[PDB]
RNA sequence: AAUUAGCUCUUGUGUU
C-alpha cells in the first residue's frame, strides 16, 4: 500500500491510535488507513490537527506485519505496514475516546515515552 | 558520552564510545601503535 | 609522452555509465602553447613567467560526447569539442614550447640565453628538473637465491602491461631448500601461497603429461622430473578445475562464503590479475600455461646449476624511467580521480531526473593543482598519501656554473632506501662501461647511488613491438599456440619485451636479418635491442623505454664500415645536408644497449686492435668511437684523468659543480 | 524473532532511507524480487547506521541493493544484542527561550507576546549588529542614532525601527520567532540576564 | 623586536 508513504518530510503529524506518521495533507486528502473507518479523518483539516500532533519520535519502517515482533511490541502486529512512530505525546480528545468507546474501540495511548 | 550516558544509554553506541576514546586516549600518548590506524591532522601527516 | 601517452591514456580509460543514463566518451585531446590571462589568451614567456612567479604552462582541451539514452529510442550524441580539462607544464626546449626552433638571434630578443640546454620545467617561478629514477625491468623472470628465507631458490616476475592504472603484478615461483624441493608460487592479491600444480589444474590442465610437458621439455634426462616429483605428489586430492578455483579462492583478500563465490573470485585473480603482459583477455589460459612452465622450468635450471643465477646490478636487468614515464604514472591517478568526480557529480544529478551540465561537473583543479603540487613538492604520488610514495624526483635546477646546470639536467637516482647496510647497490658494476661516468658520485650519505650518464649515452624513449611481431610472424616462425611441445627442446625460444612469442628452428639466419633490418632501419628501429643466447636457445628483443644504449662503430670482418667517403662528407657537414643521423642510415654505427653488450665484442681502437700481430681475438665486431666518452660531463673537464688516483678524479668532479664562474 | 543488524550510512540522512525502502519493497513485491526485510528501525538519535530485522544477514545484503546511503554498511554489518530489543524502542524527554539558528543562537530572548496562532511568538532580545560599519559582535545596546546615520535599509517610527534582515526593533529587538526556532523549556536565567531583560 | 614542520642539496671526517 504505497499510499500510506507520505510525500515529503515535511510537517508530519502521527495518529494518537495508530502513531501512523504521515503528512498533514496525505491526512486531509487521503486519511488514514486505519481510523477512517471509525472517525472519518478525510475531509476536515482542524479535525486532523486535534486528532494527529507533530510532536513524535522516531520512525519504525514496519515492512512485514505478520512477521515482525517489534509491532507485537508497539502493539500494531494488526495494523497497516508503513511508517510509525516510537512515541507520540498527548491525548485524544474526551469525545473522540468516548465515541471510540462506545464503537468498540479501546483507546490506548501510544506514550511509551519516559517521562524523567 | 556524558551527553549519551545522562539520558539515551544505549548500551551499544556505548562499546564504540568507549573504543573510540581509548584510542584517542593512547595515541595521545603514543602515535606508534602496532597494528592500529594512525592518527592524522587534516593533511595526511602522522601526529608527534 | 605529451605527443602519444596522453592520448593513449586518456582513450584506454574506459567508458563510464550510469532512470536512464549517459555515455560520456573521451577522445582527441588537444593542446595548445602556453598561455596566460579578464585577459585576452597572450603567449607568456619562460622569461616573464621566471620573473613573476608563474607556471611555465599549456591548457589541455579533449573532445567529449555525451549520449543519454533512455526508453522509446531517443538518444542524442551531443559533442562537445576543446573541453577545458587543466594545465601540464612544459619543459622548456621541448616540441611544444615557445623557444622551439628559434635561432641564436631569436632567444637573445627574448631575453634567453642561446647556451641555455632547456630540459627543465618553470613552476611557480622556480625551475625544477626531474631526476631519472632506475627500476628493476618489468616483464622478465629474474631468479635470485635468498639465503635468509626457507626458499632455496625464488623466481621473481614482474609484469605490467601497457601504463594500465592496475598497479604492477608480482609473480613469486619458489623453491623451498630443506622428499624435499617443495615448488610454491606467492600469487598476487591472495594474502597465502599456493603449490604450482595446484594452479595449473586450475588453469584447466587436468592432464598430468600436459603439465609436464608445459614445465619440461626434455623427456630423456631425469633430473628435472625427479625434482618436480613431489611438488607433483602434494597436489594429490586435487584432480579437477573447480577444486583447485575453490583452494585457490580459499586464500583470497574476501574468501566467499560460499564455494561459487571462491571460485569466482579465483578464476578473476587468474584470468585477470596474474601475469597481464601477456594477457587478460577473455582467454589467455594457453600462452600463460607455457609462461609458468618457462618459469618453472627456468628455478629448476637454477637448481640443477645449469643456468647460473641472475644478477641484481646489471643494468641490463634495470630501467631507467624518465619525466615521461612518471609523468604518465601521475597522470593515470589524475585522470581516475577526475573521472571519479564526474562520475559522482552527474549520478547525484540525475537522481533528481536533471540534466547535468558536464562543463560544471568538470572540475579543472583536479588535474592542474595537482601536477603543480607534485612537480614543486617533489612528492610523487597523490597530495593526501605523498609519504607513502617516493619523494625528491623533482629538485630545484642547481644553476651556480654551467657545467653544475648540465651535471644536473643528467643525473640518475638509485631508490635504494639510505641508512642502509649494503654495499653491493653502491659499487661500480662492470655494466657501466660506457653508460655510466666510473667518476661522478656524491660523496655524502648517497655515495654510488646517484650517478651520472656518460657523454655518448642515450636512453631508449620506447616504441611499439606490433611490427616487430608482424615481420617476425610472416617469416618462418611459428606460432606458439600451435606447436607439438616435443618440438620445443631442439628450438630456440623468441621473446619480445618478455613475453615468450613463437618458437624458431634456425636462429642464425633469424639474427642475421634482425641485424640488417636495424642497419637499414626499415622495419626495426634504432632503440631496438635483439640478444641472442648460444647456451640457452632462447632469442630476446627489446622495444620498451628506460634502456641505456650507446653507438659504436662496426666492424665487417677485421676492417671498419666508416671509410675516408663518410669522414669526407662529414668534414663538409652543416654546408650541404648531410649529418649524424645519415651516418646511422648508411648503416656505420650502431646503438648497442648493455644487454646486448654481453654477446658483442668491442675493439678499443681499430688501429692497435684489428692488425695482424700476435692472435689474440681475430673476430671482432664493434669498434669503439673514443674511450674517452666513457668519462660524464663533470669529469671530462679534468686534464690528463689517466695520471691522477681515482679518488682524486671523484673529488675534482664533486667540486667542479661549486665553481665560481 | 528475525535478526537485528546494523546498516551503515551517511550521518543525518537515515529518515527518508527508510521511506526509499518502502518504496523499493512496495514496487518489488509483485516482481520476482521481493524484498526479505522485515523492518527497519531509525531512532531520533541514532545517526550513522539504521537498524534492520530480518531472518538473515543474507536477506539484509540482498534487500539492502540499490541503496547508496548505505554503501558503506552493504559489506559488513554488526549484529544487534537480542537482549537490547528494548534498548531499540525507549526514548527519554511571558517565559524565557533561545534562538536555535541564524547569527543569533544561543544567547537570551524574552517572550514578549505569546501568539495564539502557534506558528511564531513575540520576542525581545539583544541585537548582534555591526549597525552596517563593517559588513559590506559583542551584546550590545541597540542604538537608533547611530543606525540612522549610518544609513542603508532603515524605516523609521520613532522608538520603532525596521533595519536589515527585516529586524523589527523598539527603544531592543522586538520580532516573530518559529517556537520549534526557539527552546520554550529549560532556559533558568540568572539575575543578570534579568537585568538585562538551598 | 615576525612561526613551526617536512623535503632536498651541500661542507668537514674518505688517514692507509
Ligand atoms: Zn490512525
Amino acid at each position: 500500500a504505497l499510499e500510506t508513504v507520505p510525500k515529503d518530510l515535511r510537517h508530519l503529524r502521527a495518529c494518537l491510535l495508530c502513531s501512523l506518521v504521515k503528512t498533514i495533507d496525505q491526512f486531509e486528502y487521503d486519511g488514514c488507513d486505519n481510523c477512517d473507518a471509525y472517525l472519518q479523518m478525510k475531509g476536515n483539516r482542524e479535525m486532523v490537527y486535534d486528532c494527529t500532533s507533530s510532536s513524535f519520535d522516531g520512525i519504525i519502517a514496519m515492512m512485514s506485519p505478520e512477521d515482525s515482533w517489534v509491532s507485537k511490541w508497539q502493539r500494531v502486529s494488526n495494523f497497516k505496514p508503513g511508517v510509525y512512530a516510537v512515541s507520540v505525546t498527548g491525548r485524544l480528545p474526551q469525545g473522540i475516546v468516548r465515541e471510540l468507546k462506545s464503537r468498540g474501540v479501546a483507546y490506548k495511548s501510544r506514550d511509551t515515552a519516559i517521562k524523567t | 558520552l556524558r551527553r549519551n550516558e545522562q539520558n539515551g544509554a544505549a548500551a551499544h553506541v556505548i562499546a564504540e564510545d568507549v573504543k573510540l576514546l581509548q584510542f584517542h586516549v593512547a595515541t595521545m600518548v603514543d602515535n606508534e601503535l602496532p597494528g592500529l590506524p594512525r592518527a592524522m591532522q587534516k593533511s595526511g601527516r602522522p601526529l608527534k | 609522452f605529451i605527443q602519444m601517452s596522453v592520448q593513449r591514456i586518456v582513450e584506454d580509460a574506459p567508458p563510464i555509465d550510469l532512470p536512464p543514463r549517459y555515455l560520456l566518451k573521451f577522445e582527441q585531446i588537444y593542446l595548445s602553447k602556453p598561455t596566460h590571462w579578464d585577459g585576452a589568451p597572450s603567449p607568456m614567456m619562460p622569461n616573464e613567467a621566471r620573473l613573476r612567479n608563474l607556471t611555465y604552462s599549456a591548457p589541455l582541451y579533449v573532445d567529449i560526447t555525451k549520449t543519454v539514452i533512455k526508453e522509446g529510442e531517443e538518444q542524442l550524441q551531443t559533442q562537445h569539442q576543446k573541453t577545458f580539462i587543466g594545465k601540464i607544464p612544459i619543459m622548456l626546449r621541448s616540441t611544444y614550447c615557445l623557444l622551439n626552433g628559434l635561432t641564436d638571434r631569436d632567444l637573445c630578443e627574448l631575453n634567453e640565453c642561446p647556451l641555455d640546454p632547456g630540459g627543465y620545467f618553470i613552476i611557480n617561478g622556480s625551475e625544477k628538473v626531474l631526476i631519472a629514477q632506475e627500476k628493476m625491468a618489468t616483464n622478465t623472470v629474474y631468479v635470485f637465491a635468498k639465503k635468509d628465507s626457507k626458499y632455496a631458490y625464488t623466481g621473481e616476475c614482474r609484469s605490467c602491461l601497457e601504463n594500465s592504472s592496475r598497479p604492477t603484478s608480482t609473480i613469486w615461483v619458489s623453491m623451498l631448500a630443506r622428499i624435499g624441493q617443495r615448488i610454491v608460487a606467492t600469487l598476487p592479491y591472495i594474502k597465502q601461497e599456493v603449490p604450482i600444480i595446484i594452479v595449473f589444474r586450475a588453469l584447466g590442465f587436468v592432464s598430468d603429461r600436459d603439465i609436464l610437458e608445459h614445465i619440461i621439455y626434455d623427456f630423456e634426462d631425469p633430473e628435472m622430473m625427479e625434482m618436480v616429483k613431489p611438488s607433483l605428489d602434494e597436489a594429490f586430492v586435487i584432480q579437477e578445475q573447480n577444486v583447485a578455483l575453490n583452494f585457490i579462492g580459499s586464500r583470497g583478500a574476501k574468501p566467499g562464503v560460499t564455494k561459487e563465490k571462491r571460485i569466482k573470485y579465483a578464476k578473476e585473480v587468474l584470468q585477470k590479475e596474474m601475469l597481464p603482459h601477456v594477457g587478460v583477455s577473455d582467454f589467455c589460459e594457453t600462452k600463460k600455461a607455457y609462461f609458468l612452465g618457462y618459469m618453472v622450468h627456468r628455478l629448476l635450471l637454477a637448481a640443477l646449476g645449469r643456468r647460473e643465477l641472475d644478477d641484481r646490478d646489471h643494468y641490463g636487468n634495470k630501467r631507467l624511467d624518465l619525466a615521461g614515464p612518471l609523468l604518465a604514472f601521475l597522470f593515470r591517478g589524475m585522470f581516475k580521480n577526475l573521472l571519479k568526480e564526474v562520475r559522482i557529480y552527474a549520478q547525484k544529478f540525475i537522481d533528481r531526473g536533471k540534466d547535468f551540465n558536464l562543463e560544471l561537473a568538470i572540475k579543472t583543479r583536479i588535474i592542474s593543482d595537482g601536477l603543480k603540487y607534485s612537480l614543486a613538492t617533489g612528492n610523487w604520488g597523490d597530495q593526501k598519501k605523498a609519504h607513502q610514495a617516493r619523494a625528491g624526483v623533482s629538485q630545484v635546477l642547481n644553476r651556480l656554473t654551467f657545467a653544475s646546470t648540465l651535471s644536473h639536467l643528467r643525473r640518475l637516482n638509485s631508490p635504494i632506501g639510505r641508512d642502509g647496510k649494503l654495499a653491493k647497490p653502491r659499487q661500480l658494476h662492470n655494466t657501466l662501461w660506457g653508460m655510466v661516468c666510473p667518476a661522478e658520485t656524491p660523496e655524502g650519505h648517497a655515495v654510488g647511488l646517484v650517478k651520472n650518464l656518460a657523454l655518448m649515452a642515450y636512453i631508449s624513449v620506447g616504441s611499439q613491438p606490433s611490427p616487430i611481431l608482424e615481420f617476425l610472424e610472416e617469416w618462418s616462425m611459428e606460432n606458439l599456440e600451435e606447436i607439438s611441445p616435443a618440438a620445443i627442446a631442439d628450438a630456440t625460444k623468441i621473446f619480445v619485451n618478455g613475453c615468450w612469442v613463437g618458437i624458431h628452428k634456425d636462429p642464425e639466419q633469424l639474427m642475421n636479418t634482425l641485424r640488417k633490418l636495424r642497419r637499414q632501419m626499415d622495419i626495426i628501429v634504432s632503440e631496438v635491442s635483439m640478444i641472442r643466447d648460444i647456451r640457452e636457445r632462447e632469442i630476446r628483443i627489446y622495444t620498451d623505454a628506460g634502456r641505456i644504449c650507446r653507438p659504436l662503430l662496426i666492424v665487417e670482418k677485421q676492417k671498419l664500415l666508416l671509410k675516408k667517403r663518410h669522414i669526407d662528407q662529414l668534414k663538409e657537414r652543416e654546408y650541404n645536408n648531410y649529418s649524424w643521423q645519415d651516418l646511422v642510415a648508411s648503416g656505420v654505427v650502431e646503438y648497442i644497449d648493455t644487454l646486448e653488450e654481453e654477446t658483442v665484442m668491442l675493439a678499443m681502437t681499430p688501429d692497435d686492435l684489428q692488425e695482424k700481430e700476435v692472435a689474440y681475438c681475430s673476430t671482432y665486431t664493434h669498434c669503439e668511437i673514443h674511450p674517452s666518452m666513457i668519462l660524464g660531463v663533470c669529469a671530462s673537464i679534468i686534464p690528463f684523468p689517466d695520471h691522477n688516483q681515482s679518488p682524486r678524479n671523484t673529488y675534482q668532479s664533486a667540486m667542479g659543480k661549486q665553481a665560481m664562474g | 524473532d528475525p535478526n537485528l543488524w546494523t546498516v551503515k550510512c551517511k550521518i543525518g540522512e537515515e529518515r527518508a532511507t527508510a521511506i526509499s525502502l518502502m518504496r523499493k519493497f512496495i514496487a518489488y513485491q509483485f516482481t520476482d524480487t521481493p524484498l526479505q526485510i522485515k523492518s527497519v528501525v531509525a531512532p531520533e538519535h541514532v545517526k550513522g547506521y539504521i537498524y534492520v530485522e530480518a531472518y538473515k544477514q543474507t536477506h539484509v545484503k540482498q534487500a539492502i541493493e540499490g541503496v547508496g546511503n548505505l554503501r558503506l554498511g552493504y559489506w559488513n554489518q554488526q549484529m544487534v544484542p537480542i537482549k537490547e530489543m528494548t534498548d531499540v524502542l525507549k526514548v527519554v524527554k511571558k517565559s524565557w527561550v533561545r534562538l536555535k539558528r541564524g547569527i543569533y543562537k544561543d544567547d537570551i530572548a524574552q517572550v514578549d507576546y505569546v501568539e495564539p496562532s502557534q506558528n511564531t511568538i513575540s520576542l525581545k532580545m539583544i541585537p548582534r549588529i555591526d549597525y552596517d560599519r563593517i559588513k559590506a559582535p559583542p551584546q550590545r545596546l541597540f542604538d537608533a542614532e547611530k543606525i540612522r546615520s549610518l544609513g542603508g535599509d532603515v524605516a523609521s517610527d520613532g522608538d520603532f525601527l525596521i533595519f536589515e534582515g527585516n529586524r523589527y526593533s523598539r527603544k531592543f529587538l522586538f520580532k516573530s520567532f518559529a517556537m520549534s526556532a526557539v527552546i520554550t523549556e529549560g532556559v533558568k536565567p540568572t539575575l543578570s540576564e534579568l537585568e538585562k531583560f538551598r
